């Protein structure tokens, strides 16, 4: 079946290191190629210091929420 | 002009309620001044 | 050479402007992300060859 | 491939600056960038104000390094060259440098190994504690 | 309440005596009919006022011959104290209340800082008056006070 | 010197490598992302600790670290 999560879909980021940590996006793709580390690709509504909004992560770095 | 009126109610809006709260505080104490405390219960 | 008064018709006169904040630079006149944005407004606000690289409109 | 070897090659236009190499490149090390030029061109020096590129190879020699790839950087750009810059040492041997693998570093080339990456990325470290006392240090792992 | 009112403390009187003649005194240069005359004579009017105040709203004084506030929540002081800051909780609840109303409103929005650098006049005038039955944000803290997400 | 590494979060862009002025690092084939590629320290030697190439990542959290360590002539930044 197709590997991630919906397009759709937000999410509930894991990394701990990450600055939306505990709180939430919306996925825009998922690679679907395998052997890549950090797929499902993430927006955000607000910026990081590093003034960037979208971040790459884990499968098991997101939870789907609604 | 819209515009105009945008240009307004940037910090401008600050300094137009805030010099209408400096009118209104030095109303009141024109009115009463010396005020300690609250008199009237 | 011979020096004489040099001059161009009209260049624009509108309150369409001053409802955007941070016209003058590309970078901020998207508006705010974050406060840093604000302080940049009133830092670039003079440096006017920081807007431009027209020396023309600089010295305008 | 083989790194280009030099060097008899001439020296740019300038007139003396004080930025110029001290004791520290008699005894320590000192630095060679060198190019080729298709004109003869003018350009500011790092350590300097102005000197005069020399048309055809030129060689240049500069203090650490870092004011090799400054200059070089900007060659790069600019005016479109290919340089290359080598460590002296004082004894007479030479180190080839940059860019030190055929490409520069920008672009990926297929010879290169790397170096200190951990596959495990992340912060997924490990506390102090935990190598507490073992010489090692959380990201050497 | 070491104190005694200052109705009856000497030390508030000679203030208000030294007072006095410290503004009649200025007041010999200008002669009568005059402005400064009129202006003095107004500060000396306001000035009996502001001590017949004091005394008349029994406040106590130190034998500095100051008044001084009790705010232990003694009943006879509520004036000065509690009754005014009641007051003031009412008025920065208010502030606050309607303050983020208005994030609340603007939040969902386009570019929500847009309109947090260009206030949005006709929402602010919307939603003012909000605060003035702010304390039923009471009924608000039973169910959507705060986040859960935190 | 200086110690610097990288992760498997990198994305090879390749913009340290472009922000390094003593060229420290370079770009390396790998299979863990669309650019194929991954970033490399093979020379800390030559490093100064300036950082730019930890101003320049855009991954959520920096992919390539400087770890400040033993000061060397080359570290220090001396043309002396
Ligand atoms: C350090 C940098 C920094 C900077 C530059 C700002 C800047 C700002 N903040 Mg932020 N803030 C900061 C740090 C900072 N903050 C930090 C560390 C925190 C804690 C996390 C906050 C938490 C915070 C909150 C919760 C809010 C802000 C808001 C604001 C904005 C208020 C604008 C304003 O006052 O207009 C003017 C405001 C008025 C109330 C003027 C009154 C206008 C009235 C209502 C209408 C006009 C009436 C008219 C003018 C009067 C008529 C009289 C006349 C006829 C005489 C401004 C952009 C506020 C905002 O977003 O704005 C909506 C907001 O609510 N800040
Ligand atoms: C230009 C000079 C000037 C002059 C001569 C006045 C004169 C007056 N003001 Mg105005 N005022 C001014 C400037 C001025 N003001 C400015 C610049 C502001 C800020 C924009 C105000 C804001 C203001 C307020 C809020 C009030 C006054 C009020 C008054 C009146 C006192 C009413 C009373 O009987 O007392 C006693 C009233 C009791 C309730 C006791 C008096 C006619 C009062 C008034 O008449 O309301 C309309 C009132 O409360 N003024
Ligand atoms: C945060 C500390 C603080 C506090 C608690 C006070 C408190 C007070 N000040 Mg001070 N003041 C302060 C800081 C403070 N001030 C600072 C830093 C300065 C230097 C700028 C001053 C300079 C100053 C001067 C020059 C005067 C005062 C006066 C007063 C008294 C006037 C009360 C009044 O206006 O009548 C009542 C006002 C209201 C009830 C307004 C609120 C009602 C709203 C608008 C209507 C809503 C209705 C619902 C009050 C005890 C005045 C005084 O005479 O002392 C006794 C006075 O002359 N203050
Ligand atoms: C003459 C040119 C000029 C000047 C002097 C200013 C000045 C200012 N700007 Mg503005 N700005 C300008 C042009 C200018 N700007 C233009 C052309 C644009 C559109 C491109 C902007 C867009 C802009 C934005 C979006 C913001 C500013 C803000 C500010 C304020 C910085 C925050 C601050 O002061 O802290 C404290 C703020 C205050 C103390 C508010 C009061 C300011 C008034 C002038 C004082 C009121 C006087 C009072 C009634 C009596 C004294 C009371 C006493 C107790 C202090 C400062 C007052 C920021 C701001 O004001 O945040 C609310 C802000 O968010 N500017
Ligand atoms: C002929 C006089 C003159 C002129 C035309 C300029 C013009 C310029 N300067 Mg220069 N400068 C001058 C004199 C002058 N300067 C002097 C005498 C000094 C020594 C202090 C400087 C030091 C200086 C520095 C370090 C910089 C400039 C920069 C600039 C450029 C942009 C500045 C700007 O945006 O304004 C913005 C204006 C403000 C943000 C106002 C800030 C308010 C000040 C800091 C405090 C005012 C307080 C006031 C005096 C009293 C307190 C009142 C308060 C309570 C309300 C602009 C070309 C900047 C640049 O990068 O050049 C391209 C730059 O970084 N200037
Ligand atoms: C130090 C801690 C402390 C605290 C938290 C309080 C709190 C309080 N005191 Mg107390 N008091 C204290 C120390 C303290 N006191 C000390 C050390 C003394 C020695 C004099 C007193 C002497 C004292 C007297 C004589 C009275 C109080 C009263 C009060 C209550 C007034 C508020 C109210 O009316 O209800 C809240 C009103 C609204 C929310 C509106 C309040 C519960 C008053 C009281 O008993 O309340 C009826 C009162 O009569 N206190
Ligand atoms: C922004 C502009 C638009 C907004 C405006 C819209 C709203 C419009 C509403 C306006 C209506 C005005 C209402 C008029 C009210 C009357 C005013 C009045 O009564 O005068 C003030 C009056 C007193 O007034 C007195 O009245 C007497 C009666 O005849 C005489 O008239 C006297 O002349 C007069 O002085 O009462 C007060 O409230 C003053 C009390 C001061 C309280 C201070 C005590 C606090 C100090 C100690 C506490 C310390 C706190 C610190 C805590 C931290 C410690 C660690
Ligand atoms: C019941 C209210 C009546 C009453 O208490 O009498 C109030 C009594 C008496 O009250 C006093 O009576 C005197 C008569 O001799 C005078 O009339 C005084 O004016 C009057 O204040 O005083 C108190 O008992 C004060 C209690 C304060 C206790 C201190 C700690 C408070 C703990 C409460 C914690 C909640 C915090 C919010
Ligand atoms: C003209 C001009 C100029 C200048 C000007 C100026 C210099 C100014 C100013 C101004 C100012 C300098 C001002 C002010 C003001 C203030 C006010 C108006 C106030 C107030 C307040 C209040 C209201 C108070 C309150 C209170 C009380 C009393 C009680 C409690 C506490 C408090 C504090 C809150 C110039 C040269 C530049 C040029 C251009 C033109
Ligand atoms: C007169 C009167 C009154 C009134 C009252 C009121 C109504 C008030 C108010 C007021 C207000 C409404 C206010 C205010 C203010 C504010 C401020 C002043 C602020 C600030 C700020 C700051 C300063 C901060 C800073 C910072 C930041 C921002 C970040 C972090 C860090 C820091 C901290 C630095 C009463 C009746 C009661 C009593 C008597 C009379
Ligand atoms: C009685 C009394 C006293 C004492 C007192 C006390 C000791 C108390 C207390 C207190 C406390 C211990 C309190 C607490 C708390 C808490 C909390 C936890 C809070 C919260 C909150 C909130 C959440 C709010 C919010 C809001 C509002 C509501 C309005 C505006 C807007 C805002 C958002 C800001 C004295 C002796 C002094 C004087 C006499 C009287
Ligand atoms: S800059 Fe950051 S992301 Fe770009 S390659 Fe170097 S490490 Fe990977
Ligand atoms: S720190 Fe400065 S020197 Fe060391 S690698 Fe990153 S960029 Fe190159």
């Amino acid at each position: 079946p197709p590997i991630g999560p919906k397009r759709g879909a937000k999410v509930k980021i894991l990394r701990q290191e990450s600055y939306w940590y505990k709180g939430t996006g919306s996925v825009v793709t998922v690679d679907q190629d395998p052997n890549t580390r950090y797929p499902v690709v993430v927006r955000f509504n607000k910026v990081n210091y590093a003034n960037v909004s979208t971040n790459n992560y884990a499968l098991d770095e997101v939870e789907e929420v609604k | 002009r819209d515009l105009k009126t945008y240009l307004s109610v940037a910090p401008v809006a600050s300094t137009l309620w805030f010099a209408a709260l400096a009118g209104l505080l030095i109303e009141i104490n024109r009115l009463f001044p010396d005020a300690l405390t609250f008199p009237f219960f | 050479e011979v020096k004489i008064i040099l001059d161009r018709d009209p260049i624009k006169t509108s309150f369409e402007q001053w409802a955007k904040p941070g016209h003058f630079s590309r970078t901020i006149a998207k508006g705010p992300d974050t406060t840093t944005w604000i302080w940049n407004l009133h830092a670039d606000a003079h440096d006017f060859d920081s807007h431009t690289s027209d020396l023309e409109e600089i010295s305008r | 491939t083989p790194p280009e070897l030099d060097p008899n090659t001439p020296s740019p236009i300038f007139g003396g600056s004080t930025g110029g190499l001290l004791r520290k490149a008699q005894v320590e090390e000192f630095y060679v960038i060198t190019w080729e030029s298709p004109k003869e061109q003018i350009f500011e020096m790092p350590t300097g104000g102005a000197a005069i590129m020399r048309e055809g190879p030129n060689l240049l020699k500069l203090a650490r390094k870092e004011q090799c790839l400054a200059l070089g950087t900007r060659l790069r750009s600019k005016y479109k060259i290919k340089y290359q810059f080598y460590r002296v040492f004082p004894s007479g041997e030479v180190q080839y440098l940059h860019p030190k693998d055929g490409v520069y570093p920008e672009k990926v080339n297929p010879g290169r190994q790397g170096v200190g990456v951990n596959f495990r990325s992340i912060g997924k470290n490990v506390s102090p504690i935990e190598v507490k006392f073992t010489g090692k240090q959380p990201y050497d792992l | 309440s070491g104190l005694t009112p200052c109705k009856e403390s000497k030390q508030f009187a000679k203030r208000e005596k030294q007072s006095i003649k410290k503004l009649e005194s200025s007041l010999k240069i200008y002669a009568a009919d005059s402005a400064p005359a009129l202006a003095i004579n107004a500060t000396i009017e306001k000035t009996k006022r502001r001590f017949d105040n004091y005394a008349k709203q029994g406040l106590l004084c130190g034998a500095d011959g100051l008044p001084h506030l009790i705010v232990s929540g003694d009943q006879r002081h509520w004036g000065e104290f509690i009754t005014p800051g009641i007051l003031f909780l009412y008025i920065a609840g208010w502030i606050g209340w309607v303050g983020r109303s208005y994030l609340i409103a603007i939040r969902d929005e386009k570019k929500p800082t847009q309109k947090e650098i260009i206030i949005d006049v006709p929402l602010a005038s919307r939603l003012v008056f909000r605060g003035f039955s702010w304390p039923i944000a009471a009924y608000r803290e039973l169910l959507n006070g705060e986040l859960v997400a935190k | 010197s200086h110690s610097v590494k990288i992760y498997d979060t990198c994305i090879g862009c390749t913009q340290c490598v472009r922000a390094c002025p003593t060229d420290v690092l370079e770009m390396i084939p790998w299979g863990g992302c669309k650019a194929k590629q991954i970033a490399s320290a093979p020379r800390t030697e030559d490093c100064v600790g300036c950082k730019r190439c930890e101003s320049a990542c855009p991954t959520d959290f920096l992919s390539v670290r400087v770890y400040l360590w033993h000061e060397t002539t080359r570290s220090m930044g001396l043309a002396y």
